[PDB]
């Protein structure tokens, strides 16, 4: 789409489970929301084990 | 009325004080929709914790 959702060929959005967190995980304990591929940036992770 | 199949091998959760937002306190979340006397829809979340 313009807003970069997922949508079938008639203009209806495909709902699903959103993703929050650092690192993001799935939250089945949430409301069903429209999925959106984001234009954002990945975030860096500081080193812990070498 | 609500039927549910719960897993017997599922562990007792680690984060012991119960809350709503953090998704490692409960084991299972389910949702029923009811209707009040004027017809407004309300959403009851049941949370099952071992």
């Amino acid at each position: 789409d313009e807003n970069r959702n997922l949508v079938n060929m008639q203009g209806m959005q495909l709902t699903g489970y959103p993703a929050t967190g650092t690192p993001p995980t799935i939250q089945q304990g949430a409301n069903p929301a429209p999925i959106t591929i984001p234009n954002t940036l990945m975030a860096a992770k500081s080193t812990t084990t070498a | 009325s609500m039927q549910i199949n719960l897993n017997s091998t599922d562990p007792v959760p680690s984060k012991t004080p119960f809350s709503v937002s953090d998704a490692d306190s409960y084991n299972k979340k389910g949702t029923v929709t009811v209707y009040d006397s004027q017809g407004n829809a309300h959403d009851m979340n049941v949370y099952f914790v071992k």
